[PDB]
RNA sequence: AGAGUGUAGCUUAACACAAAGCACCCAACUUACACUUAGGAGAUUCAAUUGACGCUCUGA
């Protein structure tokens, strides 16, 4: 049921706008983040 | 600021259906509630017989077996993945 | 009045205090790179441990760590049966949405935090020490 | 009369990942997704997209979409591991990776001088030895692998008494961290099981309550 | 196979004008919780006091 509590409405009036993206640095398990496609850190 | 959209207009078909939606996941939150509720209940019941069983059978091993366990204290779970690593 | 039988008939606070193995402080941690997340479990925890009438101290907010910053949002949980404890974890446990860490690391005497108390609480402490 | 001393250990290993969405979540997803594109406030990427170009249109009469293109090229680029690896077998039993968004559980069938029926791993306790040592024990010798299982509580999750001398039965919950089995194929009948197996393999009605101590997730 | 039985979670609520009152969930405020506001879902196991469908304990 992880996708059930995953489902969330942003309770925050003032803030930027957050895209889907997915986390993949080297391990190569996504993950959904809303973020301002890929990521990668040396 | 708030320029970058100011005008917020929609139409009333798009409302009906957000109503909808919404009376939907009132239904089925309470739905899903009522399963955890249920499991949780099943749990507690099973761990009560099973603990009030061990009273009866042994009164030795009850006092060890409510005893707290200080590894529980440095807890990790890993959350699931989308993909697979 | 005293010598009535509806003597102490309007007594109050006694039934208000302003002021067996039991676990310690449960300061559970819970971070996510996604804020939205984090926070919603946060309330997630909160309303079950309520339904599951487990005392709450507070349920308080840390800055945010920069790294791509991680957002972590901490609960305190006392009042848990060894028994009842088992299937708190594995319920908190189960419905994790995605990849939020659970430390459960417990509260200890050289990390203690005072509270900025009220006038009546001051004024009882007072009294008591008096 | 004397109590045949037995203790049950009942593994689960946490879903890898999340389990499939429901078109009700998916559609107040899709929902939620528009409330917050219509909320937002002044979003730097959109003043570098949409201003930039119509001043550069301006400019061009006396770029981000280009961005996004090479993005979406690049993330197709990268190739993303299948939630689906159930239907490469859909008929191994012995398979940790038989299922990524459910809860598994080892099952054993062994067959029993008295009975023919499948049985969660068991020890023999002494009365020097722990219910807890005997979890490890049975964790250590009949699984001939290196699982590593992290022991919830020593209260008993479920209880049976069953006869044909007493026995008794004591089912305790372990989760699973990290471990590497090897030799799948092996002499033991090792069944990984989500929620439905059990009681099909699982006949006597005293044994069929298995799923009353076990969260169906 | 026998016994005990029986309203959504609870209630010796239901004489009636009636299936009621607390529980429960979502949304807004709240970092939260709580309060408040705005909405949602709910039942007399079936046939004539009786008989049989669901539940708990006793046989293998």
């Amino acid at each position: 049921d992880s996708s059930r509590a995953s489902l969330t409405r942003v309770h925050r009036q003032a803030y930027a706008r957050l895209y889907p993206v997915l986390l993949v640095k080297q391990d190569g398990s996504t993950i959904h983040i809303r973020y301002r496609r890929m990521l990668a850190m040396p | 600021k708030a320029r970058e959209r100011p005008q917020v207009e929609l139409t009333f078909e798009e409302t009906e259906r957000r109503a909808l939606l919404l009376k939907k996941w009132s239904l089925y939150k309470q739905q899903e509630r009522k399963m955890e509720r249920d499991t949780i209940r099943a749990m507690l019941e099973a761990q009560q017989e099973a603990l009030e069983e061990l009273q009866l059978e042994s009164p030795k091993l009850h006092a060890e077996a409510i005893k707290r366990d200080p590894n529980l204290f440095p807890f990790e779970k890993e959350g699931p993945h989308y993909t697979p690593p | 009045y005293k010598t009535k039988p509806t003597h102490g008939i309007g007594k109050y606070k006694h039934l208000i205090k302003a002021e067996d193995y039991e676990y310690g402080v449960l300061n559970i941690h819970l971070t996510a790179y996604d804020m939205t997340l984090a926070e919603s479990y946060a309330q997630y925890v909160h309303n079950l441990c309520n339904s599951l009438s487990i005392k709450v101290e507070e349920s308080y907010a840390m800055p945010t760590k920069t790294i791509l910053t991680t957002h972590e949002r901490v609960v305190q949980i006392s009042g848990l049966s060894a028994t009842f404890a088992e299937i708190f974890l594995e319920i908190i446990q189960s419905s994790l949405p995605e990849g939020v860490r659970l430390s459960v690391k417990e509260h200890t005497e050289e990390d203690f935090k005072g509270r900025f108390k009220a006038r009546p609480e001051l004024e009882e402490l007072l009294a008591k020490l008096k | 009369s004397p109590w045949r001393l037995l203790g049950a250990l009942c593994l689960q290993r946490p879903p890898v990942v999340s389990k499939p969405l429901t078109p009700l979540q998916e559609e107040m997803a899709s929902l939620l997704q528009q409330i917050e594109i219509e909320r937002s406030l002044y979003s730097d990427h959109e003043l570098r997209a949409l201003d930039e170009n119509q001043r550069l249109a301006k400019k061009k009469a006396d770029l981000a979409q280009d961005l996004e293109d090479m993005w979406e090229q690049k993330f197709l680029q990268f190739k993303l591991g299948a939630r689906i690896t159930e239907a490469d077998e859909k008929n191994d039993r012995t398979s940790l990776n038989r299922k990524l968004d459910r809860n598994l559980v080892l099952l054993v069938r062994e067959k029993f001088g008295d009975q023919d029926v499948w049985i969660l791993p068991q020890a023999e306790w002494q009365p020097g030895e722990t219910l807890r040592g005997t979890a490890e024990r049975t964790l250590a010798t009949l699984s001939e692998n290196n699982m590593e299982a992290k022991f919830l509580g020593n209260a008993p999750c479920g209880h049976y008494t069953f006869k044909f001398l007493g026995a008794k039965v004591f089912f305790f919950k372990a989760l699973l961290l990290t471990g590497d089995f090897s030799q799948a194929g092996n002499k033991g009948h090792h069944v990984w099981v989500t929620k439905d197996e059990l009681g099909d393999y699982l006949k006597p009605k005293y044994l069929a309550q298995v799923r009353r101590f076990v969260s169906d997730l």
